[PDB]
């Protein structure tokens, strides 16, 4: 998971790496604001 | 080569097994195929692209990709894989737009155009100024 | 120097057109890695223990990121004359007595056009680049087995890395070295770059060839001579591609240096760097848990420090190439789209005309420049002037004042500055000067200029 | 100690190469500088090689960068004496400043 | 030192590339000697210099 | 495993001299280069700039 | 009219701070001589 603090402490927002390819994007270059372009991201999908 | 039931590459990476079956098998590890995607932050929307890999095998080798590219392989949409010249391509529809500046290139004169808050793969051509002649 | 007044001065008699070749890099290989899959390949006890060495992934992505969007910028910068360049549309094959058809793309009347020219395909056929699979390359490495001339393009679905496709199709290449063949040709005497002149080939070439000391007489003597010197010096440089040739062998060494920088990426993969294997599955088997983490800690060490400089030298080509990149753009804009004053930037000798044509990861440039062969000892003089209580002394435009031979009644002629024939002396030729002492004085033979009529 | 970095060359393990020429084709490549400084300056290409002497070669320069040669031949002596002044001036211009 | 790979062929091979790129980077400096015109000076004062 | 730490040492340090004398080669060119640009301008010319 | 313009110098009147005398030094150089048609040219 990928985590967000405010500037109170509290967790105001979150992703799920392995739910879509956004989130696989966010989670590979660990930022939740992402610019413009294109990029290649790894996989956090697990699977038995 | 000989009486080997393992083939090797250059680098000592196992790369084809012969089993007691009969049959012949390529290993590749459990993340092989190389994904990329084109996110636009203005409409806030995005679209996969498989590099090198034909449309065909993505279906069938879908355990690597995340649980929503599963699900839209498995559930046969409409806006389904596209072949282009640089690999397989999700979330585009083909169109013969020709624009001359690109924001978001895919390699070989190729361009995706966001949607105006799908992608559309646009092709980048110049046109000279003017001939005298 | 001589004992008399005036000066000795070697003047050509003879002359042929030499070809200088250059090769500027201007791109190199893109290339981006899958850190995660690279270091742990998948296991949950390494990904665990790697957290320990800080955010090194999305550092590493990030800069490779980075690093291939600068080179695409650079790469779109270079191309962009393309929008805003005048051109004309040359003859085929022959434009006037010059022979260029190798220079040009062949048209076809049926089929698919084709990208490459005459030359630019003899340049090709001699390196050898292998295919990265663009478009179904992961598919091919299966079908076609283990092979050791293509285990560096399959090791990117076993290692973890890829090769980006380069911005532009070959076919845009094609688009931009046409687009420099039809904006060679122009006017000379202006001072501005906001007209363009249609102006045939041939006459650019005598009008380049009139500014650098050759008189109008001696180029419509010498017109067939000066057109067939000019072919054969083109024709000559279609078998200089060979292993003696210095520019040829420095695109073989940049795409040595990008097959390199990926044998090096994926050959690390298979080091123990101490540890009792190479592999993670083998560790895990053989070892139990408070062991395993050294062992698993060692292999981590040693992959980190393989990505770290792998990033360190893709930077380091990026910019080069960058750089590169830059002289390209100044090259062509001197040397290709006008004529240069300057010795040694565009080849050896006066420089007349320059070519360019496509190059693997590069341009590759043919500097055509003017090479006396023989030479004859001239006696010139500083000036001259007649006998009068106010003086007027003339000096020579672009050239010297010589008497006619090869070795107070003296006759004096004017010649060019790049080829030795006498001709008289008239005011064309001609500007006045102040009176210098140096200056020969001429009692009964007087130039037009110098008569007071 | 001043020729320990050399000799630790025998212990170490490294190899200090020679430079691919020798000082004499040095000095030749200096000294042919030298003799290639004095030519013409009115001419518009680089295809023709002419023997004017030295001094005149740089008056030629000084009258074309806006000097006139009245002033260059009143002021013959005066521009020499400077110019070897200034050359001069140097040699004990090896300083660490 | 082989679990580390071939590191002295690699370390060898960048080093003789490194001095062979100098060595053709000075050859091409001092290749003007063999197609540069030069006259002969005066010894001491050529005129008043 | 002491053997193998003076190795990584050693490695290490050889690395680095590999790297930095690489820079030093490149930096050596493009300066020879600037030199032959120079000459050629300054010294058997007269400069306009 | 018939109007000229100095070449590679100045039009300068001969003093260090209808009737006014011009002449043509370098611009190198201060030292006026005479006006002749070596050191001018025909402007529009
Ligand atoms: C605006 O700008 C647009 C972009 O610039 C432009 O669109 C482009 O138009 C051009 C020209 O019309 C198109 O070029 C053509 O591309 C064809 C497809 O290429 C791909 O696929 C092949 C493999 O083929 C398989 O897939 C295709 C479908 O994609 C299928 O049709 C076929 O049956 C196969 O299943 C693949 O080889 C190509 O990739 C290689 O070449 C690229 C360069 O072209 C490289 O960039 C890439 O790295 C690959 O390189 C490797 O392989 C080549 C070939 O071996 C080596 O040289 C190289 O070293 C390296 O190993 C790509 O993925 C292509 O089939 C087609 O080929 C013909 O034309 C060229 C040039 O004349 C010849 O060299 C070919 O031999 C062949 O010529 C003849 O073509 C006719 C008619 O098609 C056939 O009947 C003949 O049989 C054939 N002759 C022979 C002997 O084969 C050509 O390259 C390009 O794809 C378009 N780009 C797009 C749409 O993005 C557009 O026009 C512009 N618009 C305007 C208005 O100006
Ligand atoms: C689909 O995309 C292609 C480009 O990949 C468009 O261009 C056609 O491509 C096919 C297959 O290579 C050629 O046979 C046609 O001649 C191409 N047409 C043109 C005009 O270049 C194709 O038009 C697209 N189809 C759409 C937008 O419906
Ligand atoms: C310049 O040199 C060329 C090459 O030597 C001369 O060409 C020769 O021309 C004569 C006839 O005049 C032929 O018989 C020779 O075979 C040619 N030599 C070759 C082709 O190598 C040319 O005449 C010279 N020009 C002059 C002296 O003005
Ligand atoms: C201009 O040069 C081209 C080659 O660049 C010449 O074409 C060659 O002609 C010969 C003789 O007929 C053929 O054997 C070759 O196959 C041609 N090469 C090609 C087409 O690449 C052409 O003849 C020359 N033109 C003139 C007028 O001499
Ligand atoms: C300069 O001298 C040359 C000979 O050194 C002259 O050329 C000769 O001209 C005469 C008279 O027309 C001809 O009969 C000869 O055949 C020419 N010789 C050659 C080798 O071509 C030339 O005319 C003189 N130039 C002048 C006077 O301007
Ligand atoms: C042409 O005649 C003039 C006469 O005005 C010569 O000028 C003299 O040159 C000598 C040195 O050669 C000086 O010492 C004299 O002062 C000059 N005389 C004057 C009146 O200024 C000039 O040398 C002659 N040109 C030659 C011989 O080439
Ligand atoms: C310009 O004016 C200066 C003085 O400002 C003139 O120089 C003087 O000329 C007179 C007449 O020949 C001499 O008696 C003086 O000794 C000169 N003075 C100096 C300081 O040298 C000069 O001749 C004028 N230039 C012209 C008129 O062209
Ligand atoms: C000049 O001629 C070209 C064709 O050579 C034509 O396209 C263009 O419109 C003409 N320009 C004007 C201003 O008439
Ligand atoms: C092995 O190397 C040889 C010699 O370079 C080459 O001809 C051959 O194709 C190679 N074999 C394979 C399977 O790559
Ligand atoms: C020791 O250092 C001093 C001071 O630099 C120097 O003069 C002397 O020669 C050195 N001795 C040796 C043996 O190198």
């Amino acid at each position: 998971y990928l985590l967000n603090f405010d500037v109170e402490g509290y967790i105001t927002k979150a992703v799920d790496c392995g739910y879509d390819d956004l989130a696989q994007l966010q989670c590979s270059y660990q930022s939740f604001d992402v610019e413009t372009g294109v990029y290649s991201v790894s996989s956090f999908e697990a699977s038995p | 080569l000989r009486n080997q039931r393992f083939v090797y590459d250059t680098f000592d990476n196992l790369v084809g097994y012969h089993s007691y079956n009969g049959n012949y098998y390529c290993v590749r590890p459990c993340v092989s195929v190389p994904v990329s995607v084109i996110y636009d932050k203005v409409s806030n929307s995005h679209a996969t692209l498989f590099g090198s890999v034909a449309c065909s095998h993505v279906t069938t080798m879908m355990s690597q990709f995340s649980r929503m590219t599963k699900t839209n392989l498995l559930a046969r949409t409409t806006p389904g894989p596209l072949q282009t010249v640089v690999g397989c391509a999700m979330g585009f529809i083909n169109t013969s737009m020709v624009v001359d500046e690109c924001q978001l290139p895919l390699g070989q004169s190729l361009c995706a155009i966001p949607p105006n808050p799908v992608f559309q793969i646009a092709t980048l051509n110049f046109t000279s100024p003017l001939t005298l002649a | 120097p001589i004992n008399s007044t005036g000066f000795v001065v070697a003047v050509p008699t003879n002359f042929t057109f030499g070809v200088t070749q250059e090769y500027i890099e201007t791109t190199i290989q893109k290339i981006t890695v899958d850190c995660k899959q690279y270091v742990c390949n998948g296991f949950k006890k390494c990904e665990e223990l790697l957290t320990e060495y800080g955010q090194f992934c999305s550092k590493i992505n990030q800069a490779l990121h980075g690093a291939n969007l600068r080179q695409d910028e650079s790469i779109a910068n270079l191309f962009s004359s393309i929008k805003t360049q005048n051109t004309q549309p040359l003859q085929a094959g022959l434009n006037g007595d010059f022979n260029l058809t190798m220079l040009q793309i062949p048209q076809v009347t049926t089929g698919e056009r084709k990208y490459r020219s005459a030359i630019e395909d003899l340049l090709f056929n001699k390196v050898t680049i292998a295919d990265p699979g663009y478009m179904q390359g992961y598919d091919e490495c299966m079908q076609q087995g283990p092979q050791s001339a293509r285990d560096l393009i399959c090791a990117q679905y076993v290692a973890g890395y890829k090769v980006l496709p380069p911005l532009y199709d070959p076919y845009m290449e094609a688009a931009y070295t046409s687009s420099l063949l039809g904006s060679i040709a122009g006017a000379s005497w202006t001072a501005g770059l906001s007209s363009f002149a249609a102006i045939p080939f041939a006459q650019s070439i005598f009008y380049r060839l009139n500014g650098v000391g050759i008189t109008q007489q001696v180029l419509s003597e010498n017109q067939k001579i000066i057109a067939n010197k000019f072919n054969q010096a083109l024709g000559a440089m279609q078998t200089g591609f060979t292993t003696t040739n210095l520019a040829f062998n420095k695109v073989q060494d940049a795409v040595n240096a990008n097959a390199m920088a990926l044998s090096k990426l994926a050959a690390e993969l298979s080091n123990t760097f101490g540890a009792i294997s190479s592999s993670i599955s083998d560790i895990l088997a053989r070892l139990d848990p408070p062991e395993q983490e050294a062992q698993i800690d060692r292999l981590i060490n040693g992959r980190l420090t393989s990505l770290n400089a792998f990033v360190a030298q893709q930077l380091v080509r990026t910019e080069a190439a960058a750089r590169s990149a830059q002289l390209a753009q100044d090259k062509v804009n001197e040397c290709v789209k006008s004529q240069s004053k300057r010795n040694g930037f565009c080849g050896t000798g006066t420089h007349i005309v320059s070519f360019a044509i496509n190059a693997p990861n590069g341009l590759y440039f043919f500097h055509v420049g003017y090479q006396p062969t023989s030479h004859v000892n001239a006696t010139a003089a500083y000036g001259l002037c007649n006998t009068e209580n106010p003086p007027k002394c003339i000096a020579p435009i672009g050239g010297y004042f010589v008497l006619n031979q090869t070795t107070s009644e003296q006759q004096w002629y004017y010649t060019g500055s790049s080829f030795f024939h006498p001709e008289p002396i008239t005011e064309v030729n001609s500007k006045y000067v102040s009176m210098d002492v140096k200056f020969e004085n001429l009692t009964n033979k007087l130039p037009p200029p110098l008569l007071s009529n």
